[PDB]
């Protein structure tokens, strides 16, 4: 049994955020549904409860105020709504399943709480110089560089190479982001077979595909 | 000083009804259970039904449904059981006893009254004639003696006896009644000295509650 | 002066909450600090090890708090529905000695609930002061199963 | 409803001895288990509570245990425990008790000591004429008495009776009583009783010492 | 109103120990709750109920404890064992979390494997140039980063980036950026990324003009 939260969100301060956090199946009424807060950096944070069969919401003291807790049992789904929303708000937002225990987590939702604009990423191939190899392997890469707000998601071959591959936290570059993946394969399969890494950043709705190939020197 | 004081022995005709008592003292009589218990004559215990005099709530076996009925007077500290309809079946002593309404104390079952005897039947109610019972012409057996009193055609049970007003209590046999053509008949039994007897007095005491009898009959060496 | 004093909430902690038995087995453990009031989740309820008159639930509420009523509630398990029909009540402040809750000179026979899901409100006048409160299951359906809520103010 | 099974029911045991008796339930009653002790008078009291917890005023020679779902009583003996005791559940209603069992004494045999006694003139008056023979302090309980009168054996009319094993002493008495009309029992000069536990004899002549 | 303590909060260990996490509470709790929490993750339950394990998890995982102390033990520490592990109650208002425990693993020490890269013809035209260089899989994170253009040491515009310890070799690996703008990008001809724990550096370089 399955929880899915919504996808990522920016908002202005002062405004509105309503985060869904739907079941895979019918049985959550039969169970209590929790919100866990996790800032950046920081542990685990119970903002309370809220009682699936009833309706009846439940929060800890640091969230008495502009906090909601609602329910639409007929699509299997829970909210946590968020108003006159602060810088603070700024975290990660998981729904968890009761069951003698926390024992279903949702993804976990990111809240950006900033005034400022959405930037959306460059995206730029990394690959050795006319591709001179490493000996029987290879390191490619990719750079992800000036977006807002968090987060991008990257993958190699649709997800389909996770092995060798190591995707850096992104940095403050000053006012945006910039992230950067490698990629390490034998250098039999490269340039003779593809690799590609893919770049996805909600807020702007962008997905970009970039194909790394050996360029001559630059 | 937790205690239950029970009813004395009765006696009804089939077909009719009796209502035999349990009086507490030592305890708050309303918080705590006043169980009922019957025994027939040779066979074990049977649980009949319990009564919680502080609120008046019941429970009863299914197997005492229609016969038995509890009430509970707390002016007087007493519970009561009446049985309807009586028949041999009834014939039997009854019990009372206590429960905590509550688990994990020791109240449970701790204290027990003396039983109360209930007889079903439509005899009629006849006083004991006593006999003394002494070797003829006093005749001894070795260095002691046995005498004796012969309790007999009673109706109902129960019959007390004793020996020089109790202060005889040393040797004796006092023997279950037995029961024939609707009349009961006891003997006990006396061991003295022959330095005892004759020379020094030895009485039976019987008494029967029922028919208000006393009597305190002296034992005497006989002619033949 | 009718508030929850934290059954539900679990404001009142599962410490607090005793009983005479409770019944476990491989697969379920009915225990005592699941008699609260809605609660969720598998074996959502006390039940005593056995079905007798003489089981309690206890609640601890480590103060003096006044009492104005006591919420109860069945629970389901599967296809069987278990709830107490009838209850008696007592108190005590050391958790020594205990008083069952008179009313009119007699022993109160409180009526509680008629199905597994409806909460039923019983109210207790006169108002107990009491730190400890005792719920004492008089007659069911099924099998004894508890959850409550504890009403009043302090 | 729950059906409690004792076992042995009737036991015999010496002095010092050790005993055990055991209840069985027919279903899970989770160590609510009383044990109770019945004297021959009829006296009942209260020997464990909750499986193995003593009655506070019990001698600590008792005591209660239990494997499921077999719960035990056991002793450590003596004289004064001769009884019968019965298990008691109390874990669902109604209430059930098990059948029973007889703890009787085991002591050295012994012989009864016979004694005949002639009708009185008060029950003679009366139109009646019980004769009575005690047979006291005697083991084991097992024993017939005859009747003779004119030293002829006589059947009809005897009534028995036996006590209970005695509490300091562990052996048992009885008192046999032949009853004939006064009008028969002048018919005839010599009324004799006799034990078999061979015989031991005991009799009177109604015309002498 | 429970606290929950889990001490210390960083924890060190080798591969193949034993090592037991505790979680102290401030008041008596019916049980403990586990979880694993790895970067950019959600939290995954361990434990139920103190010591009943979790839907897949392994049984080198196991939970104990009662009244105010409680404990989690890994028999044997693999290296898919580091991440943070929390300890919670639900027995009172309200539900908490404790601190946390970051579990890291002891290994060999590991060189970085180290690898240059020239910025892209795509970001040159947009008036920007990152040279870019990854440092990956070393032990233990003590790494320094220096950049040379055309011989000379270059110490403004660089960026750093760290990855956490690796699942499956426990190393650690670091991606620095060196930003210029394509015009001074264009003066030079030879970039260079060295790595330095030891006195010995690793370099790594590439020339513009030539392969």
């Amino acid at each position: 049994i399955q929880l899915v939260q919504s996808g990522p969100e920016l908002k202005k301060p002062g405004k509105t955020v309503k985060i869904s956090c739907k079941a895979s199946d019918y049985t959550f009424t039969d169970y209590s549904l929790h919100w866990v807060k996790q800032a950046p950096g920081k542990g685990l944070k119970w903002m309370g409860w809220i009682n699936t069969e009833t309706g009846d919401p439940a929060y800890a003291d640091d969230f008495k105020g502009r906090f909601a807790f609602s329910l639409e049992t007929s699509v299997r789904t829970a909210y946590l709504q968020i108003n006159n929303l602060k810088n603070e708000d700024t975290a990660i937002y998981f729904c968890a399943r009761e069951d003698d225990g926390l024992a279903s987590w949702g993804q976990g939702t990111t809240l950006t709480v900033s005034s400022a604009k959405t930037t959306a990423p460059s995206v730029y191939p990394l690959a050795p110089v006319c591709g001179d190899t490493t000996g029987s392997s290879v390191t490619l890469g990719c750079l992800v560089k000036g977006y807002f707000p968090e987060p991008v998601t990257l993958t190699w071959n649709s997800g389909s190479l996770s092995s060798g591959v190591h995707t850096f936290p992104a940095v403050l570059q000053s006012d945006l982001y910039t992230l950067s993946s490698s990629v390490t394969v034998t250098s039999s399969t490269w340039p003779s077979q593809s690799i590609t890494c893919n770049v996805a950043h909600p807020a702007s709705s962008t997905k970009v595909d970039k194909k790394i190939e050996p360029r001559g020197p630059a | 000083q937790v205690q239950l004081q029970q009813s004395g022995a009765e006696l009804m005709k089939p077909g009719a009804s009796v209502k035999i008592s349990c009086k507490a003292t030592g305890y708050t009589f309303s918080s705590y259970w006043i169980e009922w218990v019957k025994q027939r004559p040779g066979h074990g215990l049977e649980w009949i039904g319990e009564i919680l005099p502080g609120s008046g709530s019941t429970n009863y076996n299914e197997r005492f449904k229609g016969k038995a009925s509890f009430t509970a007077d707390s002016s007087s500290n007493t519970a009561y059981m009446q049985l309807s309809s009586l028949t041999s079946e009834d014939s039997a002593v009854y019990y009372c006893t206590r429960t905590s309404y509550y688990f994990g104390s020791s109240y449970d079952f701790d204290v027990w009254g003396a039983g109360t005897t209930v007889t079903v039947s439509s005899a009629k109610t006849t006083a004991p004639s006593v006999y003394p019972l002494a070797p003829v012409c006093g005749d001894t057996t070795g260095s002691s003696v046995t005498l004796g009193c012969l309790v007999k055609g009673y109706f109902p049970e129960p019959v007390t006896l004793t020996w020089n007003s109790g202060s005889l209590s040393s040797g004796v046999h006092t023997f279950p009644a037995l029961l024939q053509s609707d009349l009961y008949t006891l003997s006990s039994s006396v061991t003295v000295t022959s330095s005892t007897w004759p020379s020094q007095s030895i009485t039976c005491n019987v008494a029967h509650p029922a028919s208000s009898t006393k009597v305190d009959k002296k034992i005497e060496p006989r002619g033949p | 002066c009718s508030m929850p004093l934290g059954m539900e909430s679990k404001a009142i902690s599962d410490a607090q909450i005793t009983a005479s038995s409770y019944f476990t087995n491989m697969f379920a453990t009915w225990s005592p600090s699941k008699a609260r009031l809605h609660l969720q989740g598998r074996s959502n309820a006390w039940r005593p090890q056995v079905n007798n008159p003489k089981e309690w639930l206890q609640v601890d509420f480590q103060k003096t708090m006044k009492v104005t009523g006591v919420t109860t509630q069945g629970v389901k398990s599967l296809l069987t529905s278990m709830y107490v029909k009838e209850f008696l009540i007592s108190s005590s402040q050391d958790g020594h000695q205990w008083t069952l809750f008179f009313q009119n000179g007699k022993v109160k026979v409180f009526q509680g609930n008629q199905d597994s899901f409806t909460p039923v409100v019983n109210s207790l006048d006169p108002p107990l002061l009491t730190r400890y409160l005792r719920i004492h299951p008089q007659s069911w359906v099924h099998q004894i199963a508890l959850r409550m809520e504890v009403l009043g103010c302090e | 409803d729950i059906q409690m099974t004792q076992s042995p029911s009737s036991l015999s045991a010496s002095l010092g001895e050790r005993v055990s008796l055991t209840c069985r339930a027919s279903q899970e009653i989770s160590g609510y288990l009383s044990w109770l002790q019945q004297k021959p008078d009829g006296t009942i009291k209260r020997l464990i509570y909750a499986a193995s917890t003593l009655d506070s005023s019990v001698p600590k020679r008792f005591s209660g245990s239990r494997s499921g779902s077999d719960y035990s009583l056991t002793i450590s003996l003596d004289s004064e425990d001769f009884a019968v005791y019965y298990c008691l559940q109390y874990a669902s209603y109604p209430y059930t008790f098990g059948g029973g069992t007889k703890v009787e004494i085991k002591r050295a045999d012994a012989a009864p000591t016979v004694s005949i006694f002639p009708p009185s003139s008060e029950q003679l008056t009366s139109g009646g004429a019980s004769v009575v023979c005690f047979l006291n302090n005697f083991y084991p309980k097992d024993i017939n008495v005859k009747w003779k009168i004119d030293g002829s054996e006589r059947q009809n009319g005897v009534l028995n009776s036996w006590t209970d094993q005695d509490s300091k002493d562990s052996t048992y008495s009885m008192s046999s009583t032949l009853t004939l009309t006064k009008d028969e029992y002048e018919r005839h000069n010599s009324y004799t009783c006799e034990a078999t536990h061979s015989p031991i004899v005991k009799s009177f002549n109604r015309n002498e010492c």
